[PDB]
């Protein structure tokens, strides 16, 4: 939507500025965009002509942020639309896949402002709620409420009584766009922002690896490692809506807490040289990965990536760039963290990640972005006829 | 005031007061009221009566306020303070008391108070909670007892528990105690049972020597725990045959045995015969294997059963294994259940829960229905050794009850499960999620009390919270429920493997085949057949004909043809007709393909007068085999199908195979009341009713008579399905096989007690129920015509040497090839509330029998020929207006002229107006008598002018009245429907008339009430009439108008089809059946294409007679209206000749205003012959009231009352002067002056009678009237102008008239309601003002009869005022419609009102005389109005009642002319011509809100007079302040100078 509005405007700007000319290549450009017309353009500029040649070049969204690049001569992050507020209400929101409280926390290092993590739920969440709130409105500080969709009647009533001011005060919602429908004044009275991680596979290893603290030796940090990839796979397949998978699931941080609890289960009442690997595959793909997954080609493809990732063969490639070699017979779980860490840091992402990490064809990636290419192509020809 | 068993007495009066009350001291009382009745109920049902819980405190209380409750029953504030305050401290202390018992046995809490209050003042009977134990415990139905002790307990299934000792039974004990101590022991006794096996399995002693010995717990665990132990030894090793061979052998033995079982040694062999074939399946699987690793997966998998031989406590020696993970067994009876086929798709299942329960979560399903969860939840509680308490979630669910049982699965320790948890409300599922998500923290971090219901409960560390969904039928899980459990989908039960199980289980030679057979089978009838809404080819289907299979094991044998057989029994009565051929060619394709009941159902058909075809004995033979399992059948048809027959056919038949005694009861649940059925609480006196059912419960239970015992009892509901109807009756329908009611009390159910629900659609039916209760679909016509024509006639000739002969001489009549002929051309014919021509039959031959019964006393002195020739005739004569009764009478003449053709020439003609009398021809023509009334009764709304046509429908009325028979009557308004019937039954000497008129909102007490006047109780047990000798009527007008049910059926009709075609009905108050000899119903109705109107079922139509009632023909209405002008000029001598042409003339400028319009531009083009007699009466009012009229005269009043009734419904003008020149036309055609509308002015407000009066003349006395109105009454500033003035003479032309009405079409602010009022003050009649909200039907009905009281005794001038605010339901608009089309209305005056009026009339001046006296003045002086400003009352128009004598005269909005006089005669009182300029700033400003209007229907012109009237005052007030602010300086000017 961002993409959505930032179009419209540039075509509203240059369709006022400029002749007829640049009009017609505009429409014809948006129109090969939604693979709707074939015609080339009148062309005379520089820049239509990069246009030409990336369309010809077939890198949709390169030149979807070359139009951002070249129009636009800045953009606004958290920090700036936190920064110039009138109001002190902010209501971040996300999807359920991607957590924004780290976001949040990094803000408040950096602003130096004492931020209270408070998750609601039960009536006790919600007296803790209360005390906090009393608190910073007493004295001030910086108030997140985690996922509030859970809690959504209590919010209706508890949030719009309270409001319905204290110097540097401020206070942050949080909700899931997949969600419910929030109230009207709920919504108008804050200042609205979501925020969308980019990607990053490795990035979100190093978060999962300090997030944890690692226990049966070091054949337990080893699983765990490979356990911790394996997720990182799935979560980064997930994100392609209709070529990854058929369906938009959600993994988190639960799903890994019931693997590792089996992991450390299995290899607790067996240390012995032959691992049941076939087992705790098994087991994974279809309760622990696959409790959520009811199409046959899901599973399979389920099945496919933990034949891939928990094979525990001589010499194991998790994605063409890097080995792992298992933890050997007389070593130490710190010294096989630290290497585990060094391998990990070792790694650096190839560009085509999204279609070499995960184990995608390139044709198919290309067919994704042809098809977000033609919907928002869409998008915008809709949006453009009033 | 009625007093109860003992003691006080409660008044009969309740919210009345609390509305007199709505001061703080009376609501105080109310509030003291309430609760000391709401809690002396409870009072008297427990503490009154039980010594045990009142001989501490609490008792000591008990006895203190029983006696102050008996001193308040002998005969004060302070008193009933003392009493409330001690109410509220016992409730709170009794409160705490059963808390604290629940406390000490948490088993108890899952009872309500009531019923834990009966078990612990049982406290000597000590054998009232062998009838609760089951709802106590779930798996255990009674305790058995021996000298005053235990020694086992009954499981639900049938089995005994061997205790290990008894208890003894002391009397000071009490229940809680001893239940502890019972059910301790029963752990600790499953548990010496289990160890004794597991003991005798691992000496090796043989399966079959102790299958007889122990309960299937202790088998169950010690073959399971032997299993794992010699696999896990034999795993440990690579070899597998031995234990597999014994495990085969065993099974192969327990099935020898299953062979030679009784019926609990059935069971358990079964279950364990299930739990065998899962280790042969999971042993096979192993063996299979070729790897170790691969072994140990597979092994890993399956369910693994261990024991402590460590631990010295014993009640937890043995856990489970399973993916590594371990639960506890728990050792908790659960008796002989069905245990579920282990599949791979279950074991997926088992681990997901065992994952979910290892680290302190909860499982969850999703997914299909039909599908196997809450059975797989229940399957993996008795696994491990616990019954969870499955709560079938809907809306009968409520938050308290969930709160108590999901605390006590808490504080037991017993898995609380939740089947469609998506099935609940908003903030009931809100609750109990916060609920769950607390016990979910509670477990989590392992505390031991969580915070719930204001309390600290305990927590045992084994409960848990099983939960299972459908989303998208819907809802996922709410995320604060997400955040704590495993979701998981479990979409495809194997089917597979569960066939082939069952069929290996059922003894089966080759389950193989069958399986993989009926699977596939029952796949292809999911997809190829249609997709009708009542199939269901899943699973719970497959196992229910696999259920029913063993009967026809048992009879036919083992094999291919008892399958093929029980699907034929099954799944084919639910199939429609294709569906049954697609079945049949799948039999043919897959599989390879007890005469003595057939000979008992002919005889019984033969006997009963029905015919047996091929279909009708299949169909039959169907439901009988069917209704030899269930208990619980429905049966379903088109209209008319044929099922009645069918289902008493059966009975009889039945009554003659098996010698009992078959008694039945036919219900119509519908029309009955639920109160009624099965009982209320009282909201006076809290008293409970026993309802119809549960009065024929108790009758059939209690077997006082003993017939019961030797009989079979059937309840037929001949209906459709209410889904409140049967979620009431569900726990009948269940295997629970109990009686549900609202007081408290159940009922028990015997097995001969069949029920059976007699529909026509299962539009609004749950799939649920036809699942629990096998259906039978009735596709086609149960009988051939022939057939039904022949069993007619046996019918109507046991109704009644001679009668063989006519019988003979009748049959040879019909003679099927003509017959099918005749009835092939009939079908297409137009028909109106279309019935079928399966139908007709009925009222054809019962017409046809009853004409040749009423002439055979001549036919002995009559020859052959006459005789045959007067049989066909009759027979025509009925097949016509039983077939053609619904067209139109050209279709009547197309169709008479048909059946003269196909019974040939030779036979008798059948002419239209055809008549036997004495045998020879005859003609109706001659028949018609010459009436000659006067003119002082042609304003008389019930007299009748006779016609060719009017007498052929007496006659027809007559004869099918008398052929018993009933009568609907359908027909264009207008027909003289109404008239008719009172023309056919006031001039009768056999009937009577009851007349009932229908609103929107009409019940069945209105019918019952009016004709108790008319009718006399007979024992009650017999309902006859009032009279002796004449057989009373029951006439129903406007049927159609009662509305719907939410379920697509009005239960008014349902009540005339109970009446019709049972002859009877159960009376309310008694629960007693009534049978009604001597009464017929005879109906009139609007066409359903009309606005307002829906169509009756063809349930009840099909019962009675049809008869289209169409347009009179031109040349019968001119002779009525010819008659009528000689009557009107039997007044005036002069033009005595002249009779015939202005009939002519009235008559054809009808016919072309008839034939020149269309409905479709306007809702109130429509054109009926009430338009012409409103016409006849103003022109005798006219005539009456008026000069020596002249020819001319005569000539232009008659024209002024043409344009003042027809010509005041038009939009434009040019349509006026196409009347006017169709006027014009009339009167040099059949036999001048100007015929307009300014020309036409007759009045009386200047003379003593009704003439033209100068229009100067009519303004000035226009212009007195208005000055003297304001000098006396109001000061309002109107202005006069030519619209208007032609308004209001014509409105006072309407006043003028008698009893007709009118009706003004215009917008806001035009002066409609204030012309209204000012004629009404010109005329002298008052004007009451309704303020209405805060006001209903009973202050409209008393201000009405006051008023019209008092115009009755003080001859005051008395209407209405009526505004479209003050009209809102439309119950007001059928009230006005009969108050229109009657002049007195029978529902408002009967009883204490009826003898009030009637004494002031007899004081003022027969009971006949006197009413028509009433219906005279109520005609004379009363009119109310109706306005109209958007042209819910636009099929108000379209209702004949409201159209009879009302004038729809369009006022419209104001044009150019009156608002230019209305704007140049305002501003003529203010000077403002000062720059004429008047003329141009009016025009200017209607052109602009012409522009205004036509760049955004009349035209409102609330703008125009706002606007002038602020322009006035603003003028006025600014000019004002200009003179003084001009004098002012003048007078400045003159100072200084
Ligand atoms: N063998 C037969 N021969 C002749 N007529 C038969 C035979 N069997 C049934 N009928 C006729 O079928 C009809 C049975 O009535 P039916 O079962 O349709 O009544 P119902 O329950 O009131 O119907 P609905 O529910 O449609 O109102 C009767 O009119 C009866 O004469
Ligand atoms: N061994 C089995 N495996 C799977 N399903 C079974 C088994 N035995 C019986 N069933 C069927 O599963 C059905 C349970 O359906 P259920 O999941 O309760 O549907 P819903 O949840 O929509 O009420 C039962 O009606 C039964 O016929
Ligand atoms: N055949 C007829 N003979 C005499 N009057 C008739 C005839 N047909 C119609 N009318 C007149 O038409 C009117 C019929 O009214 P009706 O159709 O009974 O109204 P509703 O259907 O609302 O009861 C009566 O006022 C009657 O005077
Ligand atoms: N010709 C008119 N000139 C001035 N005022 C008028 C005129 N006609 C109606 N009114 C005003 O309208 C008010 C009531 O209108 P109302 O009777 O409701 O009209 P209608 O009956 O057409 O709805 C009166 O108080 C009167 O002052």
């Amino acid at each position: 939507f961002k993409m959505i509005m930032a179009m419209t405007m540039f075509c509203l700007y240059k369709f006022d500025i400029e002749s007829e000319q640049y009009k017609e290549a505009v429409l014809t450009m948006i129109g090969v965009l939604s693979e709707s017309s074939d015609g080339v353009p009148k062309l005379t500029n520089d820049d239509l002509r990069y246009l030409w040649d990336y369309v010809t070049t077939k890198s949709y969204i390169s030149a979807l942020n070359w139009f951002k690049n070249e129009f636009f001569v800045d953009e606004w992050n958290i920090a700036d639309v936190v920064a110039n507020s009138e109001n002190n209400y902010f209501t971040m929101a996300s999807e359920r896949d991607v957590d924004g409280t780290f976001k949040l926390i990094e803000l408040a290092k950096a602003s130096k402002e004492s931020l209270k993590i408070i998750p609601l739920g039960s009536i006790e969440n919600l007296n803790y709620a209360q005390e906090e709130i009393s608190k910073s409105k007493i004295e001030g500080g910086w108030i997140l409420l985690q996922n509030i969709q859970m809690s959504l009647s209590w919010v209706k009533t508890y949030l719009h009584k309270h409001v319905e001011e204290h110097e540097k005060f401020k206070m942050f919602m949080t909700c899931h766009l997949t969600g419910d429908k929030l109230p009207a004044p709920l919504l108008q009275r804050t200042d609205r922002v979501v925020y969308e991680d980019i990607p990053g596979i490795l990035d979100t290893v190093k978060d999962l690896w300090g997030s944890q603290f690692f226990i049966s030796g070091v054949w337990s940090v080893y699983c765990t490692f490979l356990l911790s990839w394996f997720h990182a796979l799935i979560t980064a397949r997930t994100r392609l809506v209709p070529h990854g998978f058929s369906k938009k699931y959600y993994f988190n941080d639960c799903d890994f807490q019931f693997a590792s609890v089996y992991l450390e289960n299995v290899l607790a009442t067996n240390s012995t040289n032959n691992i049941p690997w076939a087992q705790v595959r098994d087991h994974i793909a279809t309760i622990v990965y696959g409790g959520k997954i009811d199409e046959e080609k899901d599973l399979e493809v389920v099945a496919k990536l933990c034949a891939h990732v928990f094979c525990g063969s001589d010499n194991l490639q998790i994605v063409p760039g890097v080995r792992i070699p298992q933890p050997l017979l007389q070593q130490s779980e710190e010294e096989e963290r630290a290497r585990l860490t060094a391998i990990l840091s070792n790694t650096i992402e190839p560009a085509d990640s999204l279609s070499s990490w995960l184990q995608l064809p390139r044709e198919s990636i290309l067919d994704y972005e042809r098809l977000q290419a033609k919907e928002v192509a869409s998008s915008t020809e809709q949006l453009l006829q009033e | 005031v009625i007093e109860h068993s003992s003691g006080l007495k409660l008044v009969r009066e309740w919210d009345v007061l609390e509305q007199a009350c709505k001061l703080t001291k009376l609501s105080e009382i109310q509030v003291n009221w309430v609760e000391v009745q709401f809690y002396w109920l409870d009072l008297y049902g427990i503490l009154g009566e039980n010594l045990d819980i009142q001989n501490t405190s609490k008792f000591k209380s008990l006895t203190s306020e029983y006696k102050m409750i008996t001193t308040r029953a002998f005969q004060f504030d302070t008193t009933l303070k003392l009493t409330i305050d001690s109410l509220k401290m016992i409730k709170s202390s009794l409160s705490t008391f059963l808390e604290r018992q629940r406390r000490q046995f948490p088993r108890f809490y899952f009872l309500g108070n009531d019923d834990l209050l009966k078990i612990i003042g049982s406290g000597k009977h000590h054998d009232q909670v062998s009838k609760f134990m089951k709802k106590m415990f779930g798996s255990i139905e009674s305790i058995i007892f021996f000298e005053d002790s235990i020694t086992g307990v009954r499981s639900v299934e049938g089995e005994v528990l061997n205790l290990n000792e008894k208890i003894e039974l002391k009397d000071s004990i009490q229940a809680q105690e001893w239940l502890n101590i019972l059910d301790t022991e029963i752990k600790l006794s499953v548990f010496t049972q289990f160890r004794d096996c597991l003991g005798q399995l691992k000496d090796g002693t043989d399966i079959e020597v102790v299958v007889s010995k122990y309960i299937f717990q202790a088998i169950l665990l010690s073959a399971q725990v032997m299993w794992t132990e010699l696999v896990e030894k034999c795993l440990q090793t690579n070899e597998f045959s031995k234990y597999w061979k014994e495990v085969d052998m065993k099974i192969k033995g327990l099935l020898d045995k299953l062979n030679k079982s009784s019926d609990n040694v059935k069971k358990k062999i079964e279950a364990l015969l299930v739990e065998y074939l899962h280790f042969n399946n999971v042993i096979g699987q192993l063996k299979n294997c070729s790897t170790k690793e691969e072994a140990r997966l597979l092994w890993a998998k399956v369910q693994k059963f261990y024991q402590k031989n460590d631990t010295l406590d014993d009640l937890n020696s043995v856990f489970i294994s399973q993916s590594g993970y371990l639960l506890q067994y728990k050792f908790e009876y659960i008796g002989i259940p069905e245990r579920l086929i282990y599949t791979p798709l279950l074991l997926v299942g088992f681990a997901t829960l065992t994952d979910s329960l290892h680290q302190k979560y909860g499982g969850c399903f999703f997914g299909p229905a039909g599908t196997g969860k809450t059975e797989t939840v229940k399957a993996f509680g008795q696994n491990l050794g616990r019954v969870v308490v499955v709560f079938n979630c809907d809306d009968s669910f409520d938050y308290q009850v969930l709160s108590r049982l999901l605390v006590g699965i808490t504080q037991i320790g017993a898995w609380g499960c939740f089947d469609e948890f998506n099935r609940l409300d908003e903030k009931v599922l809100s609750a109990v999620s916060a609920n769950i998500q607390q016990i979910q923290n509670g477990l989590q971090v392992g505390k031991s009390h969580i915070t719930l219901l204001e309390e600290e409960t305990p927590l045992s560390p084994h409960t848990a919270v099983f939960i299972t969904l459908n989303p998208g039928y819907r809802s996922e899980l709410p995320e604060n429920l997400k955040k704590s459990f495993r979701e998981f989908s479990m979409k495809s039960p194997q089917s597979g493997t569960i066939a082939e199980m069952i069929l290996q289980i059922m003894g089966f030679e080759d389950s193989k085949s069958l399986a993989s057979k009926i699977v596939h089978f029952l796949e292809l009838l999911s997809s190829k057949c249609s997709s009708m809404n009542h199939y269901h080819f899943g699973l719970r289907t497959l196992k229910g004909v696999l259920r029913n299979c063993s009967p026809l094991v048992s009879e036919f044998g083992e094999g291919e043809k008892t399958v093929v057989e029980s699907l034929k029994r099954v799944i084919l009565p639910s199939l429609g007709d294709t569906d049954e051929l697609v079945f049949k060619d799948e039999l043919s394709k897959i599989f390879d393909s007890s005469k003595a009941i057939v000979q008992c159902l002919k005889d019984a058909g033969q006997r009963s007068g029905f015919s047996m075809s091929e279909e009708f004995l299949k169909k039959c033979m169907q439901f009988y085999y069917m209704q030899k399992t269930q208990q619980a059948l429905i049966l379903v048809g088109k209209a008319g199908c044929g099922k009645t027959a069918t289902w008493k056919t059966v009975i009889d038949a039945m009554a003659i195979f098996d010698g009992h005694a078959n008694v039945v009861y036919v219900i119509d649940t519908k029309v009955l009341t639920k109160e009624s059925l099965y009982g209320s609480m009282l909201k006076a006196t809290l008293e409970w009713r026993d309802g119809l059912f549960t009065s024929i419960l108790r009758r059939v239970n209690d077997d006082i008579t003993g017939t019961f015992k030797n009989s079979r009892i059937w309840v037929v509901f001949d209906s459709d399905l209410d889904p409140e109807y049967v979620e009431a009756m569900n726990s009948v329908l269940d295997d629970n096989k109990i009686l549900t009611l609202p007081n408290g009390e159940r009922l028990p159910i015997p097995p001969n007690f069949r029920i059976l629900f007699e529909t026509d659609n299962l539009d609004h039916t749950t799939p649920a129920t036809i699942t629990r209760c096998g259906l039978l679909w009735f596709s086609t016509d149960v009988c051939s015509i022939s057939s039904k024509i022949d069993h007619l006639l046996n019918k109507s000739y046991e109704a009644l040497f001679e009668l063989d002969k006519l019988k003979d001489l009748i049959s040879d009549s019909f003679d099927m090839a003509s017959l099918t002929n005749i009835f092939t051309c009939s079908n297409d014919l137009v028909h109106i509330l279309g019935v079928r021509t399966f139908n007709k039959l009925e009222t054809a031959v019962q017409l046809a029998v009853h004409l040749i019964s009423s002439y055979r006393q001549w036919f002995q002195n009559l020859d052959d020929k006459s005789l045959k020739d007067v049989i066909t005739l009759l027979i025509k004569r009925s097949l016509l207006y039983a077939l053609a009764g619904d067209s139109t009478g050209e279709s009547q003449r197309a169709f008479i002229q048909t059946i003269n053709t196909y019974f040939g020439h030779d036979s008798q003609e059948l002419s239209d107006y055809s008549t036997i009398v004495i045998l020879s021809f005859s003609s109706f023509c001659s028949e018609i008598p010459s009436v000659s009334l006067e003119a002082h009764e042609v304003m008389r709304p019930d007299i009748v002018i006779p016609t060719i046509d009017t007498i052929k429908h007496e006659k027809i009325f007559y004869d099918l009245l008398n052929s018993k028979r009933g009568i609907i009557l359908c027909g264009p308004p207008g027909s003289g429907k109404t008239m008719i019937m009172n023309n056919a039954l006031r001039n009768s000497s056999l009937y009577d008339v009851v007349g009932i008129n229908f609103s929107k909102d009409t019940t069945t007490e209105h019918i019952l009430s009016a004709l108790h006047r008319h009718t006399n109780y007979v024992t009650g047990l017999t309902l006859l009439p009032k009279s002796d000798i004449k057989n009373l009527v029951l006439f129903c007008d406007e049927i159609n108008l009662p509305k719907l049910d939410k379920y697509g059926s009005q239960n008014v009709v349902l009540f005339l089809r109970q009446l019709m075609e049972k002859q009877g009905f159960w009376k309310t108050p008694e629960n007693k059946w009534v049978t009604i000899e001597r009464i017929h119903i005879v109906g009139a109705c609007n066409p359903p294409t009309d606005p307002g109107r829906i169509p009756m079922s063809e349930r009840f139509t099909r019962h009675a007679a049809i008869l289209y009632l169409g347009y009179p023909s031109g040349k019968s209405l001119s002779q009525i209206y010819e008659i009528y002008y000689k009557a009107i000029f039997k007044l005036v001598p002069e033009f005595r000749s002249y009779t015939e042409p202005f009939a002519r003339a009235s008559v054809h400028l009808y016919n072309e205003c008839k034939a020149r319009y269309s409905t479709g531009l306007q809702s109130h083009y429509l054109f009926s012959p009430r338009e012409l007699t409103r016409l006849v009466r103003g022109v005798y009012t006219a005539i009456n009231t008026g000069p020596r009229q002249t020819l001319r005269s005569l000539i232009r009043l008659w024209a002024y009352e043409a344009w003042r009734i027809f010509a005041d419904r038009l939009v434009g003008v040019k349509e006026k002067n196409s009347f006017e020149q169709l006027l014009y036309e009339t009167v040099d055609k059949y036999l001048l002056g100007n015929i307009s509308s300014t020309s036409l002015l007759f009045s009386g407000l200047l003379s003593l009678d009704f003439k033209e009066v100068n229009k100067t003349d009519l303004v000035n006395f226009i212009e007195e009237r208005f000055k003297t109105f304001c000098d006396e009454e109001l000061e309002v500033p109107m202005v006069i102008h030519e619209s208007m003035v032609d308004h209001i003479l014509r409105i006072d032309r309407a006043l003028k008239q008698v009893q007709g009405h009118m009706m003004l079409i215009g917008a806001s602010r035009t002066g409609k309601t204030i012309l209204t009022r000012f004629v009404a003050w010109l005329n002298g009649l008052k004007i009451v003002q309704p303020k209405i909200r805060h006001s209903n039907l009973s202050d409209f009905d008393m201000i009405l009869k006051k008023a019209i009281s008092d115009c009755s005794l003080k001859e005051s001038r008395t209407c209405l005022i009526i505004d479209e605010s003050n009209i809102l339901e439309t119950a007001f608009l059928e009230r006005m419609n009969t108050l229109l089309a009657n002049a007195d209305i029978p529902d408002l005056f009967q009883g204490e009102e009826y003898d009030k009026l009637l004494n002031n009339l007899r004081n003022k001046t027969t009971e006949q005389e006197l009413y028509d006296w009433f219906v005279g003045e109520i005609a004379k002086n009363l009119h109310v109005v109706f306005t109209i400003c958007d042209p819910k009352s636009s099929a108000m128009i379209s209702s004949p009642a409201l159209f009879n004598r009302c004038i729809i005269n369009w006022m419209g909005d104001w044009d150019t002319k009156t608002m230019s006089q209305v704007a140049n005669n305002m501003v003529d009182v203010v000077p403002m011509e000062f720059t004429t300029i008047r003329d141009a700033v009016v025009n200017i400003l209607i052109h602009f809100d012409r522009n205004f209007y036509q760049k955004m229907n009349p035209r409102s012109p609330g703008y125009f007079i706002d606007g002038l009237r602020a322009l006035v005052k603003l003028v006025t007030a600014k000019y004002q302040d200009l003179q003084e602010n001009q004098r002012f300086v003048n007078v400045g000017l003159e100072k200084l100078n």
